[PDB]
C-alpha cells in the first residue's frame, strides 16, 4: 500500500502541474483576447468612417 | 494531505473562472465580427458603385480630351 | 470532526471533477465560436482586399479625370 | 484521482487548442487592421478628391 500512495501522489502532482500549465496558457489567451477585442472595436469605428466617406464620394459624384 | 488537496482544488476553480472569461471573450468576438461583416458587405457594395461612377467619369473626360 | 474533514475532502475532490467537466464544455463552446469567427474573418479579409483594390482604382481614375479636366 | 487526472489531461489538450486559436485570431485581426488602416486613408484621399 506504499507504492499505491506513491502513485496517487504522483498523479496528483501531475494533475497540479497540468492545471498550472493550463493557467499559463489561459493567461496568454486572455491577453490576446483583450488585444483582439480592442482592435475590433477600433476597426469598427474606422469602418463607420469608411462607410460615411463612401457615401460622400458617391453623393458628390452624382 | 489537506493543504495539498486544498491547493489543487483552488487551482482548478481559479482555472474554471479564467476559462469562463475566455469563453465570453470568444462569444463577444464572434458577435462583433459578424456585425462588422455586415458593414463590410455594404462598404464593398458602395466601393463597386463608386468604381463604376469614377470609371465613367474618367471615360467622359478622356473622350472629351480626344475630341 | 475527522469524519467531517473527510467529507470536505470528498467534497472538494468531487467539485474539482465537476469543475473540470464544466470546463471541457465551455472550452468546446469557445472553440466552435472561434471557428465560426475564423470562417467569417477569412471571408472578410477577401472582401477587404477587393475594397482596397477598388479604392486604388478610384484614386487612380480620379487623378486622371482631374488631369484631363 | 486516476479519473480526475484523466479528465485534466484531456482538458489540457483542449485548452492548448483554444490558446493556439486565440493567438492566431489576434494576428488575423491585426493584419486586417492594416488593410482597414489603408482603406480608411485611401478613402479620405478620395473624399478630398471629389471636392
Amino acid at each position: 500500500l506504499e507504492e499505491m500512495q506513491r502513485r496517487a501522489d504522483q498523479l496528483a502532482d501531475e494533475s497540479l502541474e497540468s492545471t498550472r500549465r493550463m493557467l499559463q496558457l489561459v493567461e496568454e489567451s486572455k491577453d490576446a483576447g483583450i488585444r483582439t477585442l480592442v482592435m475590433l472595436d477600433e476597426q469598427g469605428e474606422q469602418l463607420e468612417r469608411i462607410e460615411e466617406g463612401m457615401d460622400q464620394i458617391n453623393k458628390d459624384m452624382k | 494531505a489537506l493543504s495539498e488537496i486544498e491547493t489543487r482544488h483552488s487551482e482548478i476553480i481559479k482555472l474554471e473562472n479564467s476559462i469562463r472569461e475566455l469563453h465570453d471573450m470568444f462569444m463577444d468576438m464572434a458577435m462583433l465580427v459578424e456585425s462588422q461583416g455586415e458593414m463590410i458587405d455594404r462598404i464593398e457594395y458602395n466601393v463597386e458603385h463608386a468604381v463604376d461612377y469614377v470609371e465613367r467619369a474618367v471615360s467622359d473626360t478622356k473622350k472629351a480630351v480626344k475630341y
